[PDB]
């Protein structure tokens, strides 16, 4: 009940999303790699 | 007046230490003394005007004294390009024997000049010893002139009425007509009647500079404005400088460029410009009324710029009353003006290099430039720091009644926030940059860089005729309007030396000149962001807005209100001097192993390994200072020992600085007290007991300290691996 | 060329001209 | 003026200059800084409520 | 390249010091 | 000495007499408050000018305002 | 030192042997009936004031300071009342008619000896 | 001079420098070593990476330069991720001011930013994606701005 | 913290068991240098495997995990 709450904290938000947002890249890294165009 | 600060009796009565360090730093702040009014102000520094000219000129006096007697400065005019300039010689009682054998040129040990000096003594066109001797009597007189003028002026009834000192009015009618438009036609007459002549071989001393004119027939037959025939024959290409061969006999040609031989400018060009700079200033003296009344009233030139469309404020009727009564703006005029001109100065002795025989030895004109440089950041930082002074100690804002200062005092909050903004951005985007080509460069692939060719320098190149980028714009197209234009005057003298890549004119470019340039404008806003802060939040601030009440640099406002280390407008200052000593050191960096790659000639050795940091840190720092620091070896030692002695020196002050920077002062406080306690407990020396109470120095004073210990040990190591990089790669 | 001048002056103001203008500085903190 | 009120401040020196904020108390008890204001945001000293005279007082509506 | 044109010199600025004393003491 | 001056906005809570660590600071009883109360500081030659008090002074901004002036022997506050 | 320097010398008394602690640092053996106490400065004396009172009912205390010349001052207590608590004996210095809010500017106690809050 | 990137000559020597470079590894393990099948993906991942720079313009160093002109024959270079990067940063600027002026009106907003609101949060997450005309007819409505918030003195 | 000291042995001894060329490393200790960490391909880093012998580049260690496990035994 109250441990959404605690996975709604900054840090754990911003890990949760940086984790995503950098799995974005690595991940769009590994299959489209040396993006220098557009 | 009773004890030391024989100004302030608010520290005669301290017993401590800190009687003596702000009786020293207070010594020059004319403006907080016990009872020194207006004209006790200006009739002192006046005075003390006079006194800092006359040290100025018994220090030229002390170059041409050295250069006259203990320097090589005619065997150097037989060769430039062979022999070294010698500066003045040594006397150590500390070299022992394996030293002097590295100093010996000629019977001298001396110093090797790396100042530039001899150049210009050269292109002056003295030719001999005798001529050092009498110029420098001819300025221990001059300095014996400007001490007894501020003797004299501080004699009673010499000391000039303020009256005449807010004759603000006329000065400029008298600076800009006697000063800089005389002066400079004065030095057009040096330039005629001396450096062509004896550059042209006619060696033209004190006799008969009135029997031979520079120009075989002249001025009986030239009031009639007959122009052209003192630029009828110039020196044309089969010339050395110094002799009379292959050169003609006219005197103000404007070609343009540079000498074909000694890659400097032609000095028919500077007596031109000279007297063009003379003509145009002696004009711009007849600017403002006097006791005469045909001029401008400086009330009626600000008072009249308020513009009708409303934007800015209630004009400018208020900047008049603030620049007579206040001093600190108009010494930050001064230190901005004057500032911008050293950098000036700087950017353009390397480019357009004046003095013949210079860019052929590379390590003067490596001195000169990073010496205006850090001079002109210097200078820039005291017009910032008196603009805080200004806006604490000397503002008004009743006089400056919703005035333009006071409308800058308004939007200083969009002013911080937008310098913060620029500063953010191109620090993320250099630092950005750069981390991405060195992280790229060092997984094995130079390839995947970001390079970004700086396409607006090499346009503005373009612009003035730099044919090797592919633009075909005003200059660097032959047919446009300005190719034409000047088709005879001084374009295809000076196009040479653009397209040319052996001087140091409008280099040419890569990437590394878009990164580091963004760098450069990183540290200009950064430096701005926080001189501009702590001088528009100089006075007051949401922290606290007592600010004005406290003077410039009172040190803090204690822990209260979550702590205030450095709120002051000395902060600004103090921090913006680090980054004053690296913006410039990224500029003398950048510059000096741009040079490093062009007089070494791999300029594919800066433009493939400068776009990164190790390309920094390896091929520039690591690898230039293998001469220096081979200095003195335990197999020997050479010329550069003392430079490598230097610089480790240098660094043990600007380390020596970190001591007073990080650990401030209630650590010390309290460990003077373990001192005093051992001293005083002590045996046989209980006796010897102290005057000043030996207090650990305050934070102001600390954090300057700490200051003046980085800056010069920033400056000394800087200034040991300029001259010891050059000297060693070359010399 | 006297070059004997430097072995006069580079001491008696490199080391005694700091010791005298300590005196008289010292002193003159306290005059 | 009254209590509850909406107010911003003119008076330059506060952390709450051109800044609404709600009145805890009005003293009618001759005090030259009578109007005891507290705030949505916080100053350094991690006080919110402060006082001020009535000329520093602008209500709204 | 002389000897005595450096005693003048010293002569020059020992006077020239004796102006920097001068101006020492009044300011 | 350290020039302590304690403006109109002291409503006489004093947490900066019971701040202070060198009692220059007293409460006076002054009829302009809720409190009645109102600080000064009269022994100023005592006052080291720590700012401990502008920490404790929960006005607007600031009552009591310590200026930064002269150094005696006590107001440096070394011990011997 | 005591030949050239204010030595303040706490004197105060109390009901049992206690054990509070130096200014110099280390306990001391608080004599039960009354004692004196030589110090160096005054925060020193006070913060063994506020030492022993925020502990426990130490009161009737004040330093001497003894100046060497020879005679004694009255510190702390002043007035047999505590600072924080009010007594109408004591008479108000350091005050100004206002705020911060109405002090001059600098430039206008500029080549004048006076302050910027003077008013 | 900016050459076109695929015939300039001190590029193509880079190309043989790296693949020949990374193959001094690859004399070392046997055809069907997982390395060396890693470095076939790699020397792969070298000619795809330099055939896909034809249309730069590598200078005298054989490295790719860029142009930030917008010269439409250089576009997708830089002004393609630049209106590309400006959306996603408008995107996240207007997600931000969104959700603060959400929780500037809420109950306890010093806890609405430790503990986000993952409901309004992840509203306006999304709900920022047409920010050039959501901050345009908010700017028309006076509410993209402010006025008279705090200042100094003067 | 012991808990996340076990988490980081058990670290050592997996890296070591799946990742390491610690049985090729035992062969002949003086040729092979000693590799447990083998970065993931992604651009460029893949240089950072080191060719360490052992049939597997990766990057070395400098730990010293393989001594102690040769004085330890495994085999
Ligand atoms: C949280 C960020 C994130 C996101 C958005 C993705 C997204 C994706 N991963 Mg993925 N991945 C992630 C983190 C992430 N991964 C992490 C942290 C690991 C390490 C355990 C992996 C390991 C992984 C593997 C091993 C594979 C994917 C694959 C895929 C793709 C499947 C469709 C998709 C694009 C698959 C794919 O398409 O690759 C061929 C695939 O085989 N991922
Ligand atoms: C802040 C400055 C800055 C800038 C402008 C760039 C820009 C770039 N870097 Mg980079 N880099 C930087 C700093 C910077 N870097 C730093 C500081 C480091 C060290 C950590 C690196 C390390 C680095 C590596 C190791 C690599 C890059 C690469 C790249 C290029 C492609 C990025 C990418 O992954 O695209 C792919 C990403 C996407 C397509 C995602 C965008 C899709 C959006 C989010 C979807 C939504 C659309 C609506 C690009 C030119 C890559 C390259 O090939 O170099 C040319 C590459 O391999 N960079
Ligand atoms: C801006 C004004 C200016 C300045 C700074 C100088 C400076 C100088 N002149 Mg000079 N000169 C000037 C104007 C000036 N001149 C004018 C207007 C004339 C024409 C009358 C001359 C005519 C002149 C002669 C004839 C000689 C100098 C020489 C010199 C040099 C040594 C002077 C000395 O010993 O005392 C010195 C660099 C001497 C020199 O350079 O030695 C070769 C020298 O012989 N000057
Ligand atoms: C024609 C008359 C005349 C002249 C020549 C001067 C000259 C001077 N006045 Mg002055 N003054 C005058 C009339 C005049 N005044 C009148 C009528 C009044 C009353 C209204 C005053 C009131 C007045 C005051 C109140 C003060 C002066 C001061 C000064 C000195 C300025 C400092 C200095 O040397 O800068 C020299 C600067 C330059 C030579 C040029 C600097 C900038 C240029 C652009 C760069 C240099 C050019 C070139 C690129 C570099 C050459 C270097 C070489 C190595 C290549 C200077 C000697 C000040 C001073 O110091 O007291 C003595 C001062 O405080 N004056
Ligand atoms: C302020 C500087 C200055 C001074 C003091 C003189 C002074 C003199 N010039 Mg002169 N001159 C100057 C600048 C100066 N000139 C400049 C800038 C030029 C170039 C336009 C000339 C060009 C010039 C010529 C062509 C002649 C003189 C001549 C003379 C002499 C007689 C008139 C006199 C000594 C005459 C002479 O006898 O030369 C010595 C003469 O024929 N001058
Ligand atoms: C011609 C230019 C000029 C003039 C007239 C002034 C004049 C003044 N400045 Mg100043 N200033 C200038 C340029 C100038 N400045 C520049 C260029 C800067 C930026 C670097 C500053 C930065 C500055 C600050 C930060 C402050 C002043 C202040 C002042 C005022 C008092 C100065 C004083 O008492 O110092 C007394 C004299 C000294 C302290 C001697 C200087 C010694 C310095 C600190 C270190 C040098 C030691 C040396 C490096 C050691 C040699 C060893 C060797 C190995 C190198 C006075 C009006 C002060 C002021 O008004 O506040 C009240 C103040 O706080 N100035
Ligand atoms: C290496 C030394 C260094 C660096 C990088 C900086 C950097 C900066 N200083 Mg600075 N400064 C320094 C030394 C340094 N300073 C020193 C010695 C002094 C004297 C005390 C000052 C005094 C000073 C003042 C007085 C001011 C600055 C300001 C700034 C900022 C300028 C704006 C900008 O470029 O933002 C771009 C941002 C950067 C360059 C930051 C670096 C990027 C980081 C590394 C990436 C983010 C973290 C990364 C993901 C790693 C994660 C870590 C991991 C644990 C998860 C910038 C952050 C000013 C400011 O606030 O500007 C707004 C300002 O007013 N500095
Ligand atoms: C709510 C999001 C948000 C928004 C819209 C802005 C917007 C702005 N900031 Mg910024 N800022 C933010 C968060 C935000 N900031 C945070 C969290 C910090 C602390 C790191 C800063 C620190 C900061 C500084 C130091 C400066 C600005 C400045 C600026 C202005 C110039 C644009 C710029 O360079 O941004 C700057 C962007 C950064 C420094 C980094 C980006 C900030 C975060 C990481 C991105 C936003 C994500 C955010 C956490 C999302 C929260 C909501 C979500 C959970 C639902 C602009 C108005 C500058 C200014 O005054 O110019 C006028 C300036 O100097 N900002
Ligand atoms: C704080 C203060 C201050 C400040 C200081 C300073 C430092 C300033 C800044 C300023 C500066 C530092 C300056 C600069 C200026 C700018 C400029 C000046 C720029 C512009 C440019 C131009 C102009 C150029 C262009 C051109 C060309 C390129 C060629 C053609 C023509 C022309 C010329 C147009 C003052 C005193 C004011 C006031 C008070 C306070
Ligand atoms: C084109 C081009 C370019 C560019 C340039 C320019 C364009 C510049 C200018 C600049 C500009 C033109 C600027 C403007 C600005 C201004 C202002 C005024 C701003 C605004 C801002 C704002 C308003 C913000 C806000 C926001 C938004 C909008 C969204 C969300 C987030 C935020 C909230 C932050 C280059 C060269 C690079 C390249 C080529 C082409
Ligand atoms: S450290 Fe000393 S100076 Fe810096 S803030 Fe705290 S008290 Fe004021
Ligand atoms: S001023 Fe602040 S601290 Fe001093 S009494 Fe009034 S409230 Fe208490
Ligand atoms: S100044 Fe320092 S000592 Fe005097 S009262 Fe304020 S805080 Fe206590």
């Amino acid at each position: 009940m109250n441990l959404k709450k605690y996975l709604s904290t900054a840090p754990v938000v911003a890990t949760l999303w940086l984790f995503l947002t950098a799995g974005i890249l690595i991940e769009l890294n590994r299959f489209f790699p040396d993006s220098l165009f557009y | 007046a009773t004890k030391f600060p024989k100004f302030s009796q608010a520290l005669a009565s301290d017993p401590t230490t800190r009687r003596i360090w702000y009786g020293i730093a207070t010594a020059h702040d004319f403006e907080s003394h016990d009872g020194m009014t207006e004209e006790n102000l200006y009739q002192k520094i006046f005075a003390s005007h006079f006194g800092h000219l006359a040290i100025i000129f018994l220090w030229t006096s002390g170059n041409l004294f050295h250069v006259a007697w203990q320097g090589n400065f005619e065997q150097w005019v037989a060769n430039p390009l062979k022999t070294k300039p010698l500066a003045h010689a040594i006397w150590d009682p500390h070299f022992g024997q394996a030293a002097l054998k590295a100093f010996t040129r000629g019977d001298t040990v001396a110093n090797i000049s790396y100042s530039g000096v001899y150049h210009w003594w050269y292109t002056i066109g003295i030719r001999n010893n005798v001529e050092l001797y009498t110029g420098a009597l001819g300025l221990l007189v001059l300095s014996a002139v400007f001490l007894l003028a501020g003797w004299l002026h501080i004699q009673p009834k010499f000391k000039p009425s303020l009256s005449w000192f807010k004759n603000n009015e006329s000065r400029l009618n008298h600076h800009l007509a006697g000063l800089f438009g005389v002066s400079s036609l004065a030095w057009t007459g040096h330039l005629v009647h001396v450096a062509i002549p004896a550059s042209r071989g006619q060696h033209v001393g004190w006799d008969n500079f009135i029997m031979t004119p520079p120009h075989p027939a002249g001025l009986q037959p030239f009031f009639t404005g007959n122009w052209s025939v003192y630029a009828q024959s110039p020196d044309s290409m089969q010339h050395v400088f110094g002799t009379s061969q292959g050169a003609g006999t006219a005197i103000l040609t404007f070609l343009g460029g540079f000498h074909p031989q000694t890659q400097s400018l032609w000095l028919t060009d500077m007596a031109h410009h000279h007297l063009a700079i003379a003509v145009i200033f002696i004009v711009a003296g007849h600017m403002y009324r006097t006791n005469f009344g045909i001029g401008h009233n400086l009330k009626t030139i600000l008072e009249a710029h308020r513009p009708p469309s409303g934007r800015l404020g209630k004009g400018h009727i208020g900047i008049y009353q603030t620049l007579t009564n206040s001093l600190h703006f108009q010494l930050g005029l001064a230190l901005a003006s004057l500032s911008v001109v050293t950098s000036l100065v700087a950017q353009h002795m390397y480019a357009m290099p004046p003095y013949a025989y210079m860019a052929f030895d590379y390590v003067t004109q490596s001195a000169l430039y990073t010496h205006h440089q850090y001079i002109a950041g210097l200078l820039i930082v005291g017009a910032f720091a008196h603009g805080a002074i200004f806006f604490i100690r000397d503002y008004d804002p009743e006089q400056n009644q919703d005035n333009v200062l006071a409308r800058m005092l308004a939007h200083k909050e969009a002013v911080i926030s937008h310098l913060s903004w620029v500063s953010l951005f191109l620090g993320f985007h250099t630092l950005g940059l750069y981390v991405h080509n060195d992280v790229v460069v060092a997984f094995g692939n130079p390839e995947k860089q970001i390079l970004i060719e700086p396409i607006f320098a090499q346009w503005i190149q373009a612009t003035s005729g730099k044919m090797l980028y592919g633009f075909q714009v005003l200059l660097s197209s032959s047919t446009s309007n300005a190719s034409v234009a000047a088709q005879q005057l001084w374009l295809p003298g000076w196009l040479e030396a653009v397209n040319n890549e052996s001087n140091s004119l409008f280099l040419t470019i890569g990437p590394g000149d878009f990164l580091v340039h963004h760098a450069i404008a990183l540290g200009l806003h950064t430096t701005t962001l926080i001189l501009v802060k702590g001088a528009l939040d100089a006075r007051g601030s949401k922290l606290m807005p007592d600010k004005k009440d406290f003077g410039y640099s009172f040190p803090c406002d204690g822990p209260g209100r979550g702590g205030t280390c450095d709120i002051s407008a000395w902060d600004a200052f103090y921090l913006a001097m680090f980054w004053m000593l690296n913006t410039i050191g990224w500029v003398t960096f950048y510059w000096h192993w741009k040079h490093l790659s062009l007089w070494q000639g791999n300029v594919a050795q800066f433009n493939e390994s400068s776009t990164y940091l190790m390309g920094w840190l390896r091929d520039y720092l690591w690898l230039n200072s293998s001469p220096l620091i081979n200095g003195y070896n335990p197999y020997g030692m050479n010329s550069l020992a003392v430079w490598s002695w230097m610089f480790l020196f240098a660094h043990l002050v600007w380390a020596t600085g970190f001591m007073f920077l990080i650990s401030w002062r209630g650590y010390w406080q309290e460990l003077i007290e373990t001192l005093a306690w051992a001293h005083e407990r002590t045996p046989l020396a209980n006796l010897i007991r102290w005057k000043d109470k030996p207090v650990a120095l305050s934070i102001v004073q600390a954090r300057l300290v700490g200051l003046v210990h980085f800056t010069v040990g920033y400056i000394l190591t800087y200034a040991a691996f300029v001259i010891a990089s050059t000297a060693g790669k070359f010399s | 060329s006297a070059s004997y001048l430097p072995s006069i002056l580079v001491p008696t103001v490199g080391l005694i001209l700091p010791f005298a203008s300590m005196a008289i500085l010292f002193i003159a903190i306290e005059k | 003026i009254k209590k509850g009120s909406l107010v911003k401040i003119l008076r330059p020196e506060s952390f709450w200059y051109n800044e609404v904020g709600t009145v805890v108390n009005v003293e009618t008890s001759k005090v030259l800084y009578p109007v005891l204001v507290r705030f949505d945001k916080v100053n350094y000293s991690g006080l919110n409520s402060t006082n001020f005279s009535l000329d520093e007082l602008v209500e709204i509506k | 390249i002389t000897d005595n044109q450096v005693f003048v010199a010293l002569i020059m600025a020992l006077v020239c010091g004796y102006l920097a004393v001068k101006l020492a003491k009044q300011l | 000495a350290h020039t302590v001056k304690i403006y109109d906005n002291c409503i006489g809570c004093t947490q900066c007499v019971r701040a202070c660590p060198l009692d220059v600071l007293e409460m006076v009883p002054w009829d302009g408050c809720k409190a009645g109360q109102m600080a000064s500081a009269p022994r100023t030659e005592d006052c080291v000018g720590c700012k401990r008090c502008e920490t404790a002074c929960p006005t607007d901004f600031l009552s009591i305002r310590v200026y930064l002036g002269g150094e005696t022997t006590r107001s440096m506050g070394l011990a011997y | 030192c005591a030949e050239t320097e204010e030595k303040y010398a706490m004197t105060w008394s109390s009901d049992q042997q206690h054990i509070f602690e130096m200014p110099t640092g280390g306990a001391a053996v608080m004599n039960s009936g009354d004692n004196l106490l030589y110090l160096a400065r005054k925060e020193q004396a006070l913060a063994l004031a506020t030492q022993l009172r925020t502990q426990f009912k130490i009161q009737d205390y004040k330093i001497y300071r003894i100046f060497p010349s020879g005679e004694v001052q009255y510190l702390h207590p002043k007035d047999g009342v505590l600072p924080y608590q009010v007594n109408k004996g004591r008479e108000q210095v350091g005050r100004v008619k206002s705020t911060i809010g109405k002090n001059v500017n600098p430039a206008q106690v500029k080549f004048t000896s006076k302050a910027t809050y003077d008013r | 001079v900016l050459t076109p990137c695929q015939q300039s000559e001190a590029f193509h020597k880079r190309e043989i420098n790296e693949v020949r470079t990374l193959e001094n590894r690859q004399a070392n393990y046997e055809a069907n070593s997982p390395s060396y099948l890693a470095l076939q993906s790699q020397i792969d991942q070298v000619h795809k990476r330099f055939d896909k720079y034809g249309t730069l313009l590598c200078g005298q160093d054989g490295l790719p330069h860029l142009i930030t002109d917008g010269d439409w024959r250089h576009a997708r270079e830089f002004t393609i991720p630049a209106l590309l990067f400006l959306y996603i940063t408008g995107w996240i600027g207007w997600v931000g001011r969104s959700y603060l002026k959400y929780t500037k009106e809420t109950k306890n907003p010093t806890e609405q930013e430790i503990i986000l609101d993952v409901p309004m949060a992840l509203k306006y997450m999304l709900s920022g994606f047409l920010w050039p005309l959501s901050a345009w007819q908010e700017y028309r409505s006076g509410q993209l701005l402010a006025k008279e918030d705090e200042i100094t003195v003067s | 913290q012991l808990a996340i000291i076990f988490i980081w042995l058990s670290g050592m001894y997996f890296h070591g068991a799946r990742f390491s060329n610690y049985v090729a490393w035992l062969s002949n200790p003086t040729g092979i240098k000693p590799s447990a960490q083998v970065v993931w391909p992604i651009v460029g880093q893949q240089i950072l495997n080191a060719d360490v012998g052992g049939g597997m580049q990766g990057i070395q260690i400098t730990s010293g995990l393989f001594q102690l496990w040769r004085a330890s035994g495994i085999v």
